[PDB]
């Protein structure tokens, strides 16, 4: 009773303030994105929440509003990516490189799902094959500075981000259980991830190269010229050869003398020329 | 000096803009957080006196729409000030401010004026 008639209220403040129109059946969506920053400020309700922010002020509005228009990246999107990368790609660069390390660029990597993903992917692969990675493999994932970042470095996440994507085998193998309704990946995953704040639009130079670079579901937030810019100094990073991934309703079409299309069965993948 | 309170953002994605049930593609020029630049059309028969919405196709995934109302018309351009906007819609359009201001101070700023548009 009393809890549905606060998220009426909290409805109410995004649409009368910032022109926000929540929808219906979003409770549990608004719950766990304001989670953080409810603990953060002591807030202990919705309710609570919606009172404190009309009143106090001093920058508590502008923090829901980011909090709130925070998008959630899923585990192991589209599922085919990351079977691709441990059947075909990686045993690739393996047989061509003798075992050397092997490095992964995860683009605006967010909240840190796909970083994470392919590490239990890493995982996965080398528990069946030993010694095959004589360096091992490192993760670089890179995003804006900001609230994503800092959650995706401390990789814990909550009942609704964990019931999506990640079956019960890989939960048991790669999380440990922090608290009700929170788990946190396990060391074992985590230290192969190095975050680094970096922006698409920053210069990559200090990055390094790549074997494999990871930019899905991204390059659509940029002009057709700008995209390109990205996509080229992208290519710079890349070892020739290495292969870049897109997302899954993503073409590339463009720069074909820097990328080859190439099909992978379940998939397109571009190589670097 | 500076009258505007978002940056606008040079964009090309492809557009749409709604009225009742008429409808026109357009030529997007700059989005931002809070409204668009568009070209205006051939048959514009566009009434400023009521709402429009515009649709920004990015991707086969993502979708920005949003209530817009008619700012002013000069030269060919339309300038449009964004109304309502569903959660899924501002969460795509804060993310591609974010990426293309890529500085946190300058986005904390922006977001601030926009909760605080109707103070
Ligand atoms: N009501 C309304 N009308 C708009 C708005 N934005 C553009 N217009 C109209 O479109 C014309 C072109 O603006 P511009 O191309 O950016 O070209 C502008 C712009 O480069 C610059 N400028 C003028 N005022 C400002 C300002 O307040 N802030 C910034 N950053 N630039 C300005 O001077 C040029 C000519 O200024 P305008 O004569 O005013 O001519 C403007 C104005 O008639 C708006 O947000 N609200
Ligand atoms: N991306 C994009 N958004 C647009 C455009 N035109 C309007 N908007 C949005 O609609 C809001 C209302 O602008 P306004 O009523 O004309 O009221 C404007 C206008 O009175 C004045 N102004 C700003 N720029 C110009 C300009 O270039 N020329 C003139 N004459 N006035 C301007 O400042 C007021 C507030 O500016 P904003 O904070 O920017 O807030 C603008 C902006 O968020 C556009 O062409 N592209």
């Amino acid at each position: 009773s009393a809890a549905n008639a606060d998220f009426e209220l909290f409805r109410v403040f995004l649409e009368k303030t910032c022109g926000i129109v929540l929808g219906s059946n979003k409770q549990y969506l608004v719950s766990s994105r304001l989670n953080k920053l409810m603990e953060q400020q002591g807030i202990k309700s919705l309710g609570e929440l919606v009172q404190r922010i009309q009143t106090q002020r001093g920058g508590l509005r502008e923090m829901v509003v980011d909090a709130m228009t925070t998008n959630e990246t899923l585990w192991f999107r589209d599922t085919y990516p990351f079977e691709v990368l441990k059947q075909r790609v990686l045993p690739e660069l393996i047989k061509a490189n003798g075992g050397q390390r092997l490095r992964i660029w995860s683009a605006a990597c967010s909240s840190g799902q796909e970083p994470y993903s392919l590490s239990m992917a890493i995982d996965e692969f080398e528990k069946t094959n030993l010694g095959q990675l004589k360096a091992g493999v490192q993760i670089v994932a890179t995003d804006l500075s900001g609230s994503m970042l800092t959650a995706a470095k401390a990789g814990e996440y909550d009942t609704l981000a964990m019931g999506r994507g990640l079956s019960p085998e890989r939960l048991q193998r790669y999380f440990d259980a922090k608290g009700p309704g929170r788990w946190a990946v396990k060391p074992a995953i985590r230290s192969r991830v190095e975050f680094r704040a970096l922006n698409l639009l920053d210069s990559y130079a200090s990055l390094g190269k790549f074997d494999m670079v990871f930019c899905r579901n991204v390059l659509i937030y940029f002009s057709a010229e700008v995209k390109r810019d990205i996509l080229l100094r992208i290519h710079g990073t890349l070892k020739p050869g290495g292969y870049l991934f897109l997302g899954a309703s993503e073409a590339l079409n463009n720069l074909p003398d820097h990328y080859q299309m190439v099909q992978c069965s379940p998939g397109i993948i571009y190589r670097a020329k | 000096d500076e009258r505007r309170r978002f940056h606008r953002i040079a964009f090309d994605a492809d557009s749409e803009i709604l009225q009742g049930e008429r409808r026109w593609e357009v030529l997007l020029h700059d989005v931002s957080l809070h409204g668009i630049l568009v070209g205006q059309p051939q048959d514009w028969n566009g009434d400023p006196q009521r709402p429009f919405e515009a649709r920004l196709y990015l991707g086969l995934d993502v979708l920005i729409r949003m209530e817009i109302s008619l700012a002013w018309a000069r030269d060919g351009l339309l300038g449009f000030e964004c109304q309502h906007i569903d959660l899924d819609s501002i969460s795509h359009l804060r993310r591609l401010v974010e990426l293309n201001l890529g500085d946190e101070e300058l986005l904390e700023r922006e977001l601030a004026l926009l909760v605080s548009a109707h103070d």
